[PDB]
C-alpha cells in the first residue's frame, strides 16, 4: 500500500539519497542489517521479506562506481539489496551528450529492468522520487534518459524531482550551466513535479542558524533528507490532514507546465539554540515564510506567490495551523498571486521528525516544511540562462557535445525552450 | 542528552587535533637531513683519506 | 600490525637468556654485536643507517577570581522559595 | 578507471620513476611488490594504476621505454627498479643524442613497434581503460621526438581514450642542449594534434620553488621531481579514492578545455613550506588558498599576472568543508577578477576527495589553463627562428631525412599556437 | 499581563542586570539554571519547558561583559541571543556610540526588542538599564531611546541612570557624554531615576559599616531599589501601584521626570537588631538626606512628588501616622501648588535578603522615587563641567572625527540651560 | 579586539621579545607553543596577543625586523624564541650602521615591502584587529628609522586602527651615541602624527628606578625589559581580562589626548619593592596610587613638578574595591590641584581589570600625559640644534639620498611640538 519508489541519479543523487535513507531507517526503527527489534509504517519504503528483513524500495545509479562501491563498503551494505545498486564504468564527466547519448543508453535498459522489478513487487505505487543535480553529466544525461523512459512506460504516475539547480553564485563546474540548460526542457516536459535545492540558501541557512562554521556536502543531504521524509511522512504515519502524492501534487500545479517549486523546512535551529526558545507553531510559521529561511537562492518578495503547501509534523493542531495561516494572509511584506485567494494548502502529521545521530538537527516538538509554486523560479532561470548565453556567444565547451553525438541545434533548441520559461512564469505572474 | 553527546563529540575533536599533533611532530625530514649529515661526513673522511 | 607494547616485547626477548629470565645487564660488547647482527641483516648501508637512526633517535580557581562572578557565587538551592504573598488565581 | 603510464627518455624516465615511488608511498606498496599498506582504501582502487599477479605482487602498469640503455640500467638498479615488469623495459642500442629526427624517423621508428606491441599487451588487460598517461621533456631527443610519435600511434588506435602528456619544457636559463629550440617546435605540434591534454613543466620554476618557497639549500633532480610527482598523484586523486565530489580526467578535460586546440596547462601543488615553518604555519584551507594562485607556488616559469586564466581546477585533498572550499574560490574569483575572462564567469572548478597525501593534513592540486602559457612558445619560438635563419644544426635532421618543409610547417603550427592563446587574452565580450 | 521589559546597555547596564536578576531570581524562586525545585509572569517569561527566561535584552559594544555572563552562572538562564554585543567598544565616544560603531548593532537590539515584545501580551513598559558617562551607554542608549519612542510610541519608559557625580568621576569624556545624552533623556525618557554612585557609596559607608564598597554593593543596592519599584504589580498589597499609576502622580509636567532615589531601612545585621525598624522611623530614615541613592540635598529645593513605596508588614494606619509627621516636621518643604504630594503604595511581600550580600533582612521596607526641584543643583554641576571642558574645546576632535557636527554640543547645552530653568521656574513660588 | 605586535631594531628586538616572554607566562604558554595555564580565562581571550595555527600552537602576533641579522639570532636562540614564527623573522644583510637615513631610504625602504605584506597577512588572519603595536628605540637608525616608516605606512593602510608606539628615548646622561639627537628629531616629527598614542621610555630612569626602589645591585637590559613588559602588559590587560571597569587602546587615547598631536604618554608602574622591603611593604590601593604618583618610580626623566598633568590614567589589575581607588583619584586631585590643570577637573581617569599580573597582590600602570614630557623634547632639541649649526655628521645622512632640508624641517617640527607643550605648561 502507498508505496513510493526512490531513485538516486548520479553522484549528489547517491549522495543525498545516503542520509535520506539513514533518516528514514532511523524514523522506522529498521537496523542496518535490516530488521526491527522492538504497524504497516514503512511499507511505502521498505519491502517485507518472507524472512523478516527489510529491503528498500530503492535505486541507486552512476556512471561512476566511486559512490556506489562506497555503499556497498558502507554499513547499511546489509540493508541494501546487492541489485538496485547499479554502476558503470566511466563517468559522464559533466556531459549531458555523454550521460544521455553513448554511455547511458547502456545502462538505461539495466536500469529500467531494475525499476521493473521494484514496482511489480508494488501494488499501490503513490509515485516516484527522482534524486539528481542537473550540474552533473549523469544527473542531467542519464536523469532525463530515466526520465523519459518511466513517462513513457509507466503512464502519469507521480513524479517527484529533487534537482541541486547550478546555485547562482557558487559552482563546481564551467559545463554545469549547459548541463542545466540541456536537462531542463526533459526535466519540464517529463518530471511531474520539480523541487529547487540550490547551494547558498542552504549553506548560508546551515551557517547562521546551524551556527557551524563547516557546514558540508553531509550536512546539505541531510537537511535535504529532513526536507524529504516531512514531506513524504503524510502517508507514512496517519495524521489529522493526510494528504497524497496526489493530493498535494494538483494543489501545488495550477497549469501542467509550471511546476517548480521552493522549499523551506523549519524550525532548522542549532541544538545549542533548541531548548532555549518556545518553538511555537506561529513562530516556526514566520521563520519558514522569511526569506533566510528557504533552502532556495530566490527571494519571495521578488516574485508572486501562487499556491503554498505547508507540511506540518508534531503536536501542531489546527487551532493554529489556521493561526498562523491568518497571521501570515495579514502580513503584507509576502504577496500572494491575485487570482489564488486561499492559495494554502495544510497537511498535519502527529509524528515529529527523528534526528539522527552526530547530526547538527536538534529534536523538537514541531515543525514544518513549505513546498512553493511561485513567480521567484523565473530570476533563478534568468540568472542560469544569462550564466549560458555568454557562454554559448562563441561556442565555448561546446565541441565535446559535437563530437559525442549530439547535434549542435540541440543547445539552441535548449535555450528556446528555457526563455519560454520565463516567459510564461512572467506571463502568469502578470496582474490580471 | 544531546548536550553531552555534542560534549563528547567536541572532545573527540579536541582527540583528532592532539592526534594531528602527533602527526605534525612526525613531519622525515630533519631524518633526511640527518642521512645527509652522515653522507656528507663520509664522503669527506674518504677525501681525507 | 601489532602495537608499541608488542614491539617492545619482541624486541626485548632477543635478549633474554637461556633460562628465560628478562636479562637487563647489557654491555657495549653485545650491544655492537647485537648491530652487526643487524649489519648482516640488511646489506644497504643507507638502509642500515636508516634503521638505526630510527630506531635510536640519533640527534631528535583562587588566583582568577570575577567580581562578577561574585553575584551568584554564594547563593545555592535552599535558599529558592517562592513568594508568600503571590497574586491571586488568574480568572482571566 | 584502470591509467597506464609511458615513462620517454632520460628526464620522463626519472619523473616517472619518482610517480611510481609517490603512488606506491600513497597506495602502501612495498619495493619488492607486496603489500604493506595501513588500511584497505588503499587496496579498494589499487587496480588503477597497479595489476596484480598470481603471487600477489602488484606491477605497476608502465612502460619504461627510451633509447638509451643507460636510463633503463640505472633505473632497474634503482630502489623501486625490482617493481616493474622487466619485459616493459624496452630500449635501444644506440642513444638519439639529441637529435629529434634519429628518435622519431629512425631509430625510435624501429622500436615504436614493440613499445605498441608491449603497450597493447598492457591496456588489453585492463577492464576499463581511462587511458594512458606519458611523461617525457620536450628539450631532449628520443624524449620529444619518440614521445610524439608514442602518442600518435595511441591516438590512432585508440580515439576515445585519454592520453596525458607531462611534457618538461625546456628553458634556457636552465639550458642543457643547444637544440632545445628545434626539439620543442618539432614536438609542440604532435602535442596539439595528438594529445588530448599537453601539461607543461618549466624548470626554471621548480628551481623556483625549489629555492625561494622550499627554500632547499641544494635541492637535487630528486627535489626537483617531487614536486612533478606530487603533481601526478593529485591530478588522479578521486579515481583512486573516494571523495565528496569526484572527478577524473575526463572530468578536467570536459571543464578545463573550452576549445579544441586549447588544451596547454600549468601546475600548481599547494601546500609547500620550508623545513622550520612546516609545523609552525597553520595548514589551514585559507593559507591553502593564499598560496595556491601565487607564481611563486606555481612550477611553471610564466607569471600569470601577465595573462588571463581561460579555465582552472583545484583538486583538494582531505577532510574539509564546502564553506571552506568553494565560498573562499569564488571570493577570489570576484579579488581577482581582472585575470579572470569575463565570458566565462566561475572560470573555477573545485573538486574534493577524502583522502590526503600520506603525511600532509590537506593539499591540493592546481590545474590551471591560462593565456600566459604563450610567454614560453613566444619566446622559444624566437630562439627557433633565430637559429633556423642560418639554417644551424640542421645537416643532422636533413641527413636523418628531415625536409626544411616540416621545420617550416612546425613553426606555422608555433605562431598559429601563439595567436590562439593571444586572441583570447584581450578579447571583450 | 503587567510584564516589563528590561534592556542593559554598556558597563553599567550589564553589572546592575546581573545583580538585578540575580534579585529576581531569588524573589521567584528560579534556578540559576531557570527552574524552579505565576508572579513571576512580569519578568519571566514561560516556555513550554517549566524553565523561565527572563524578558532581558544585554545590549554592549564590547564582547567581554557578553562573554562573562555567557560563562557565569546564569549561562543556561539567559537566552543565548537577546545577550549580544558587537566587535569593538564605543571608547567613552557619544559620537562614536551613536552614529558610527552603534548604528550596525541598533536594527538587531531592535529584532531583539520586537522578539520580547511580541511574546508578551500585556507589556506595561521598558525598563533600561544604563550609565550615559561612558561611551556606548549614552550614545547606544541614546538611539534605542529614539528607536524605542518612534517604534512604540506612547508605552511607559522608565530609564535607570548613572550620572557623572558632583564631586568624583572615572573618565575625563564623561560630561561631555552626559551632556550630549540628557538631550534624548529628556524628550524620549518618560520617567528618569538618578543613580550615581556617591550616595550609594556614602550609604553603604555610613550604614551598613563596609570598609570596602565596590560595584557589586552598589549594583546590589540598585536591584534592591528596582525590585521594590516593580513587585506592587508582582505581589499583592492593600495600595497596589502600576507603572502609568505611579507614572501620572509622579511627573507634573513632561519635561520635569527626572527623580531622586532613597531606600530605607538599610542597614548590617548587626545593626538591624538594635532598632525598632518601624514605619514611622524608616519614613523619617527616608527622608534623611543621608538615605538617598542620589548626592542631592532636598533641603536645598522644593519637593513636588514623593512615591513612597512600602514592603513587608507595614500598615495604612502607620503609614498615615508617618505622613502626618513628614507634614509636621518643617525641616523639608513641598511646593505650593501640591498639597497632597504622596503617592503610597504597600505591598506584602518583604525584600529577600540576598544571600552572601550585605543588606539584612528586614520584616518591612521603604523605596521613595521623588520629583524635586533639587535636580537643578547636579544640573548646574554638571553644565559648569560641560562649559569648562568645553571653553577651549578639549577632546571635542575625537567626537567631531565620527560623523558628528560640532554645533550639537551648543545646542545640548543650550538644553542644559533649558532644563534648569524650566525646574526653577516651577520651583519658584507663586 | 585582538593587536599585532611589531619590533624594529635590536633594542626593539630585545624589548618585544621579551614581552612576548612575560605575556607567555601571564596565558600560561611554555616556549612549546602548547598552553598549560590554570584557568579558563587565560584561553579566553588568548586571542589578542597570540593565533593558534592548526595545532593550536599559539604563535604571538609579532613582526619582528632589524637590518642585521644579529638580534634575529639572539632572539631565536633566547629561551622563547621558538615561540615565534620563522618567516616574521624578517632582516637584511647590512646593518643600518646607526643611520635614520640607512634605516629609512636606502635599506629601510627596500626592505619594507615584505614587512608589509607579513603584517597585512597577519591582519587578515585577524578577525577584529584592534590595533598595531610598535616597540623600538628613537636612538638607533634602523629601530628609528625603519618603525617610523612603519608608522607611516600602517597609517595609510588603515586610518582609524589604534597606533600603538614604545619609544625608548635617549637621555644626555646615559647618551652612548653621537647622533641619538638626528635620528630622534627625524623619528618625533613622524610620530607626532603617524602614531595615535606614543609613550616615551627613559634608560636613565629605568636605572634609576632599579638602582634604588628595587634596590638591585646590577640589573641589565634584562631587568629593564621586565620593567617595560609589565608596562607593556599593563596597558592592554583590559583586552584580554574582565573588569569592574574595564578599558582598551580606544578608551585610553580618547581619554589621554585632549588635541591631536599631545600623545606623548611618561609612564610609570607599580608596586615595586626589593626582596628585603617586600615583607615590609603593606601593599593596599592608597599605597599603590602614592607608590605610582611619586616621580621616582616613573620611569620618564622629567620631574612631575616641573610640569602639571594634562591627563591622567590608572589601569589597576587584582581583587580591589571601587570606592578605594575612588577616594584615592578625588584625594590626590582636591591635595594637589596644583599639579593638575584647572580647566579640566578630574583629569584621572581609573580602570579596574579583576586578573592581576602574577606575583603580586595588585598592580597599577600608570599613563601619564603630562607636560614635562617637553623637557628631554627641548634638551635633545637642543643637542641637535647644537650639532646642525655646525653641520656634524651631515655628510653620512645626506649621502644615503637624503638633503639638509628635512633635518631642517624636523628640527622645527620638534620645535614647535615644545612650544604647544608649553603653551598649556
Ligand atoms: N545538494 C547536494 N548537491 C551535490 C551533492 N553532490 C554533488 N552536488 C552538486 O551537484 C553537482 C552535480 O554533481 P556532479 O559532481 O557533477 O556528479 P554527477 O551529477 O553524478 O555527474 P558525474 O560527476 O559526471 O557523475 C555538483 O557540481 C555538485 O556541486 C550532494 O550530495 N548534495
Ligand atoms: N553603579 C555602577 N556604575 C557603573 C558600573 N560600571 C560602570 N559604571 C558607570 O560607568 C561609568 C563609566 O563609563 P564606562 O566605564 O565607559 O562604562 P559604560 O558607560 O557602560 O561604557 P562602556 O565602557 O563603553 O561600556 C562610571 O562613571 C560608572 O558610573 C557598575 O558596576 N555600577
Ligand atoms: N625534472 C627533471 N628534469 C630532468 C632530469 N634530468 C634531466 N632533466 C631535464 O631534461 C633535459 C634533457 O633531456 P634529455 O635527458 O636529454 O632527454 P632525452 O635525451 O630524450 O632522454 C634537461 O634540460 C634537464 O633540465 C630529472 O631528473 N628531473
Ligand atoms: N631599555 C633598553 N634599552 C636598550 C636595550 N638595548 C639597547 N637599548 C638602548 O638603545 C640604544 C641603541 O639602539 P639600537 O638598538 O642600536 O637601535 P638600532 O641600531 O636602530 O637597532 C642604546 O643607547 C641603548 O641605551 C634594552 O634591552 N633595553
Ligand atoms: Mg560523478
Ligand atoms: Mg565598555
Amino acid at each position: 500500500m502507498r508505496e513510493a519508489i526512490c531513485i538516486h541519479i548520479g553522484q549528489a543523487g547517491c549522495q543525498v539519497g545516503n542520509a535520506c535513507w539513514e533518516l528514514f531507517c532511523l524514523e522506522h526503527g529498521i537496523q542496518p542489517d535490516g530488521s526491527m527489534p522492538s504497524d504497516d509504517a514503512f511499507n511505502t519504503f521498505f519491502s517485507e521479506t518472507g524472512a523478516g528483513k527489510h529491503v528498500p524500495r530503492c535505486l541507486f545509479l552512476d556512471l561512476e562506481p566511486t559512490v556506489v562501491d562506497e555503499v556497498r563498503t558502507g554499513t547499511y551494505r546489509q540493508l541494501f539489496n546487492p541489485e538496485q545498486l547499479v554502476s558503470g564504468k566511466e563517468d559522464a564527466a559533466n556531459n549531458y551528450a555523454r550521460g544521455h547519448y553513448t554511455i547511458g543508453k547502456e545502462i538505461v535498459d539495466l536500469a529500467l529492468d531494475r525499476i521493473r522489478k521494484l514496482a511489480d513487487n508494488c501494488t499501490g505505487l503513490q509515485g516516484f522520487m527522482v534524486f539528481h543535480a542537473v550540474g552533473g553529466g549523469t544527473g542531467s544525461g542519464l536523469g532525463a534518459l530515466l526520465l523519459e523512459r518511466l513517462s513513457v512506460d509507466y503512464g502519469k504516475k507521480s513524479k517527484l524531482g529533487y534537482t541541486v539547480y547550478p546555485s547562482p553564485q557558487v559552482s563546481t563546474a564551467v559545463v554545469e550551466p549547459y548541463n542545466c540548460v540541456l536537462s531542463t526542457h526533459s526535466l519540464l516536459e517529463h518530471t511531474d513535479v520539480a523541487t529547487m535545492l540550490d547551494n547558498e540558501a542552504i549553506y548560508d541557512l546551515t551557517r547562521r542558524s546551524l551556527d557551524i562554521e563547516r557546514p558540508s556536502y553531509t550536512n546539505v543531504n541531510r537537511l535535504i533528507g529532513q526536507v524529504v521524509s516531512s514531506l513524504t511522512a503524510s502517508l507514512r504515519f496517519d495524521g489529522a490532514l493526510n494528504v497524497d502524492l496526489t493530493e498535494f501534487q494538483t494543489n501545488l500545479v495550477p497549469y501542467p507546465r509550471i511546476h517548480f517549486v521552493l522549499t523551506s523546512y523549519a524550525p532548522v535551529v542549532s541544538a545549542e539554540k533548541a531548548y532555549h526558545e518556545q518553538l511555537s507553531v506561529a513562530d516556526i510559521t514566520n521563520s519558514v515564510f522569511e526569506p533566510a529561511g528557504m533552502l532556495t537562492k530566490c527571494d519571495p518578495r521578488h516574485g508572486k506567490y501562487m499556491s503554498c503547501c505547508l507540511m506540518y509534523r508534531g503536536d501542531v493542531v489546527p487551532k493554529d495551523v489556521n493561526a498562523a495561516i491568518a497571521t501570515i494572509k495579514t502580513k503584507r511584506t509576502i504577496q500572494f498571486v491575485d487570482w489564488c485567494p486561499t492559495g494554502f494548502k495544510c497537511g498535519i502529521n502527529y509524528q515529529p521528525p527523528t534526528v539522527v545521530p552526530g547530526g547538527d538537527l536538534a529534536k523538537v516538538q514541531r515543525a514544518v516544511c513549505m513546498i512553493a509554486n511561485s513567480t521567484a523560479i523565473a530570476e533563478v532561470f534568468a540568472r542560469i540562462d544569462h550564466k549560458f548565453d555568454l557562454m554559448y556567444s562563441k561556442r565555448a565547451f561546446v565541441h565535446w557535445y559535437v563530437g559525442e553525438g549530439m547535434e549542435e541545434g540541440e543547445f539552441s533548441e535548449a535555450r528556446e525552450d528555457l526563455a519560454a520559461l520565463e516567459k510564461d512564469y512572467e506571463e502568469v505572474g502578470a496582474e490580471s | 542528552i544531546i548536550r553531552q553527546h555534542r560534549c563528547a563529540a567536541m572532545e573527540e575533536a579536541t582527540r583528532r587535533e592532539q592526534e594531528r599533533i602527533a602527526v605534525d611532530a612526525v613531519v622525515r625530514v630533519q631524518e633526511q637531513d640527518f642521512l645527509e649529515n652522515l653522507a656528507r661526513r663520509d664522503r669527506q673522511r674518504r677525501i681525507m683519506e | 600490525a601489532r602495537s608499541e607494547d608488542d614491539v617492545l616485547l619482541a624486541f626485548f626477548d632477543n635478549f633474554c637468556a637461556v633460562d628465560g629470565a628478562p636479562m637487563v645487564q647489557l654491555t657495549t660488547a653485545e650491544m655492537r654485536m647485537y648491530f652487526v647482527g643487524i649489519s648482516m641483516r640488511m646489506k644497504d648501508d643507507t638502509d642500515f643507517e636508516l634503521w638505526c637512526t630510527r630506531a635510536f633517535c640519533l640527534d631528535r580557581h583562587p588566583l582568577y577570581t570575577t567580581t562578577n562572578e561574585e553575584y551568584g557565587k554564594e547563593s545555592t538551592s535552599s535558599d529558592y522559595k517562592l513568594p508568600q504573598h503571590g497574586r491571586p488565581q488568574q480568572f482571566t | 578507471r584502470e591509467i597506464v603510464s609511458c615513462q620517454a627518455g632520460q628526464c620522463g624516465n626519472q619523473i616517472g620513476s619518482k610517480f611510481w615511488e609517490v603512488i606506491s608511498d600513497e597506495h602502501g606498496v612495498d619495493p619488492t611488490g607486496t603489500y604493506q599498506g595501513d588500511s584497505d582504501l588503499q587496496l579498494e582502487r589499487i587496480n588503477v594504476y597497479f595489476d596484480e599477479s598470481s603471487g600477489g605482487r602488484y606491477v605497476p602498469r608502465a612502460v619504461l621505454m627510451d633509447l638509451e640503455p643507460g636510463t633503463m640500467d640505472s633505473v632497474r638498479a634503482g630502489p623501486y627498479g625490482q617493481l616493474f615488469r622487466p619485459d616493459n623495459f624496452i630500449f635501444g642500442q644506440s642513444g638519439a643524442g639529441n637529435n629529434w629526427a634519429k628518435g622519431h624517423y629512425t631509430e625510435g621508428a624501429e622500436l615504436i613497434d614493440s613499445v605498441l606491441d608491449v603497450c597493447r599487451k598492457e591496456a588489453e588487460s585492463c577492464d576499463c581503460l581511462q587511458g594512458f598517461q606519458l611523461s617525457h621533456s620536450l628539450g631532449g631527443g628520443t624524449g620529444s621526438g619518440m614521445g610524439t610519435l608514442l602518442i600518435s600511434k595511441l591516438r590512432e588506435e585508440y580515439p576515445d581514450r585519454i592520453m596525458m602528456t607531462f611534457s618538461v619544457i625546456p628553458s634556457p636559463r636552465v639550458s642543457d642542449t643547444v637544440v632545445e629550440p628545434y626539439n620543442t617546435t618539432l614536438s609542440v605540434h604532435q602535442l596539439v594534434e595528438n594529445s588530448d591534454e599537453s601539461m607543461c613543466i618549466d624548470n626554471e620554476a621548480l628551481y623556483d620553488i625549489c629555492f625561494r618557497t622550499l627554500k632547499l639549500t641544494t635541492p637535487t633532480f630528486g627535489d626537483l621531481n617531487h614536486l612533478v610527482a606530487a603533481v601526478m598523484s593529485g591530478v588522479t586523486c578521486c579515481l583512486r579514492f573516494p571523495g565528496q565530489l569526484n572527478s577524473d580526467l575526463r572530468k578536467l578535460a570536459v571543464n578545463l578545455v573550452p576549445f579544441p586546440r586549447l588544451h596547454f596547462f600549468m601546475m600548481g601543488f599547494a601546500p609547500l613550506t620550508s623545513r622550520g615553518s612546516q609545523q609552525y604555519r597553520g595548514l589551514s584551507v585559507a593559507e591553502l588558498t593564499q598560496q595556491m594562485f601565487d607564481a611563486k607556488n606555481m612550477m611553471q616559469a610564466a607569471d600569470p599576472r601577465h595573462g588571463r586564466y581561460l579555465t582552472a581546477s583545484a583538486l583538494f585533498r582531505g577532510r574539509m568543508s564546502t564553506k571552506e572550499v568553494d565560498e573562499q574560490m569564488l571570493n577570489v574569483q570576484n579579488k581577482n577578477s581582472s585575470y579572470f575572462i569575463e565570458w566565462i564567469p566561475n572560470n573555477i572548478k573545485s573538486s574534493i576527495c577524502d583522502i590526503p597525501p600520506k603525511g600532509l593534513k590537506m593539499s591540493v592540486t592546481f590545474i590551471g589553463n591560462n593565456t600566459c602559457i604563450q610567454e614560453m612558445f613566444r619566446r622559444v619560438g624566437e630562439q627557433f627562428t633565430g637559429m633556423f635563419r642560418r639554417k644551424a644544426f640542421l645537416h643532422w635532421y636533413t641527413g636523418e631525412g628531415m625536409d626544411e618543409m616540416e621545420f617550416t610547417e612546425a613553426e606555422s603550427n608555433m605562431n598559429d599556437l601563439v595567436s590562439e592563446y593571444q586572441q583570447y587574452q584581450d578579447a571583450t565580450v
